């Protein structure tokens, strides 16, 4: 178990910014640049039995297909799932930071390896270099680690959440201006457990549940370990890339629309956490 | 003739001259120049297998070969004795196992920590094409 | 640097019973018989520049020895402590069978390897068998995880902590006869993360504190959860291997001597940890 059926980015530990991809058209997989799609997804399915892990790539289109060492060549791709030799892997963590050097299953005397310079996968024999260990993570986390980004509810794509100006720390919705207090950056506080939301007109404002007037909302100056500020980011998990926002304190209070009401200085509260719409809410790139 | 031909060479790494090919405590590892027998290989054409076996000059009775586990070896004759050598610039080979592991070639590896590679055994692990330094030797006289 | 600085126990994944052991005459490491002693133990050693572990043995009239790959042998052995690249290991977990490959720093491409027919330590490139993969532990956790055995206090041994009767339990101190009701069989539970203490005389019948009593302790049948059974058991590192008896119901509860009374008959009791000596206790083999 451990990873078993979780779904997990994969990036370079010789350079971070560089994902595990799926490119699209028929399988290749490349290193490449921080995407937030499926593309860069990967399922981690066990094989309790056969000893090690299978990486299967996430895109819509051509589901079951997984990561696979090519033939006598040095080469790897994205192909069709067949329990081949070829297409198993043993996950093995250094513990020194918290790395993976990952081995083929069919032959582990050799280990895949970053490219770089082609923003390629292929296997080499085994060494000290960063270009065979990787950084695998559950991707809500790698997706809102340190993300700048717009929040808007699902009843609303072109109206996003906002501090309603520098020096009205309100929250409400609005439409889409490019804005400074309407864009945001999301940030792991891993300890917690938990993300932040920090606001860009002001360093150190944050998205918080102020529990006194609650069931109101506003941002804050961070201070220290509230624990009203601080929110859990699970999506709505068969489908869509939605996420419901939840808050630390109150497990069952998380972030509301207050009626589907969509309409310009409508207020952004915190809520009971019924059914959804209302609650359900979508993060993405200014 | 010309290529390979049946004799006595020395053989290093291409990360330095000045050190030899030699075994010790039964690994192989390169070495300094001792100008003794130790270090000095006969390498042997056998046409029957298209293919070339090594004896250690000193100790002619026991061949270059390799162990389960991803050791080279001296050992009495063995269908693991027997190499295939690719030359690809003068006096440097890269070392094919004639018969193939699973469905890809092994060759002599050599592990460098920056081009050095004092203490180190000599292996056999997967080959590729002719551009890995490591699986690079070179054989001479 | 999990677990760096660690004290710990590596065995063998293809033989559960076989530990790593350095032979007292000079300079082999060996695999061994468990045998809950200093040879049997290992701490290992981070190192933030190296990105990699040492693994430094506890034999007490040999400090400062440490596991060592020869030059280009095949031979693990103990060596005096150089700081140098063969004295190295990546330590690599798993995550399928939760088992670590142990990798040489000097050239990570070989592995420990059990030979175990000639019970010492070899090398070998990776692969899939069991003789590079192994188990490593908290030598606490490792010489109590199920560890038959006569407890007796700090104070002049033996005597012995028994309970009184295969009829009659209760608990009480006296001098090592060898009766059954004296022999004592302890065994963790990674779950409740504590160990049980089982009488022989008659097995499920384990060792409990009280409630509605105190200080007072006896045997009684194993129950859910049971927070009042179940205990933590701590050494005192020095020379030591002499061990504190912790309740798990209350942390601040240690098994205690009833003022340190040294004469037969002596209730056993339960106290606040100021202790230290009735307090403290040792066990060894019947």
């Amino acid at each position: 178990n451990s990873l078993n059926d979780k779904i997990v980015t994969i990036s370079c530990k010789a350079n971070t910014d560089l994902f595990f991809y799926q490119v699209p058209g028929n399988g290749n997989v490349s290193l490449f640049q921080q995407t937030r799609n499926y593309l860069e997804r990967w399922r981690i399915i066990y094989d309790s039995n056969k000893a090690a892990y299978k990486i299967k790539s996430m895109n819509i289109y051509n589901t079951n297909l997984v990561l696979t060492w090519n033939a006598p060549t040095h080469n790897i791709s994205a192909q069709q799932d067949s329990n081949a030799d070829n297409q198993y892997w043993l996950l093995l963590k250094d513990i020194g930071n918290n790395s993976f050097i990952i081995a083929s299953y069919k032959n582990p005397n050799l280990v895949l390896y970053a490219d770089t310079v082609a923003r390629n996968l292929k296997l080499s024999t085994l060494n000290n270099s960063s270009y065979i260990k990787f950084i695998i993570e559950d991707y809500v986390i790698s997706d809102f680690k340190n993300f700048t980004c717009r929040i808007s509810p699902i009843l609303a794509g072109g109206k996003v959440v906002q501090q309603v100006s520098m020096t009205n720390l309100a929250v409400n919705l609005y439409i889409w201006n490019n804005d400074l207090n309407q864009k945001w950056t999301i940030i792991y506080n891993e300890e917690k457990a938990a993300y932040q939301f920090f606001n860009k007109i002001l360093s150190n404002g944050v998205l918080t549940w102020i529990f006194s007037d609650g069931n109101t909302v506003r941002v804050s100056s961070s201070a220290q370990n509230n624990d009203a500020q601080y929110w859990l980011i699970n999506p709505v998990s068969d489908n869509y890339d939605r996420y419901t926002i939840t808050n630390l304190r109150d497990k069952t209070k998380v972030l509301d629309l207050y009626g589907g009401q969509t309409a310009d200085g409508t207020t952004i509260q915190v809520f009971n956490s019924n059914g959804g719409d209302n609650q359900i809410w979508t993060m993405s790139n200014p | 003739r010309t290529f390979l031909p049946n004799g006595n060479y020395n053989i290093k790494s291409i990360f330095s001259g000045s050190l030899y090919l030699s075994p010790v405590s039964g690994s192989l590892t390169f070495s300094n120049e001792s100008s003794a027998n130790n270090q000095k290989w006969n390498v042997e054409y056998m046409a029957e297998n298209r293919c070339f076996k090594i004896s250690n000059v000193a100790e002619p009775n026991k061949y270059l070969s390799y162990d389960n586990f991803g050791f080279i070896s001296l050992d009495s004759l063995s269908n693991r004795c027997y190499w295939f050598p690719i030359k690809i610039a003068v006096n440097t080979y890269i070392m094919l196992s004639l018969n193939k592991v699973n469905e890809l070639d092994y060759a002599w590896d050599i592990y460098d920590t920056n081009e050095n590679i004092l203490s180190q055994p000599l292996l056999l692990l997967p080959n590729f094409d002719i551009y890995n330094s490591n699986q690079m030797f070179k054989l001479e006289k």
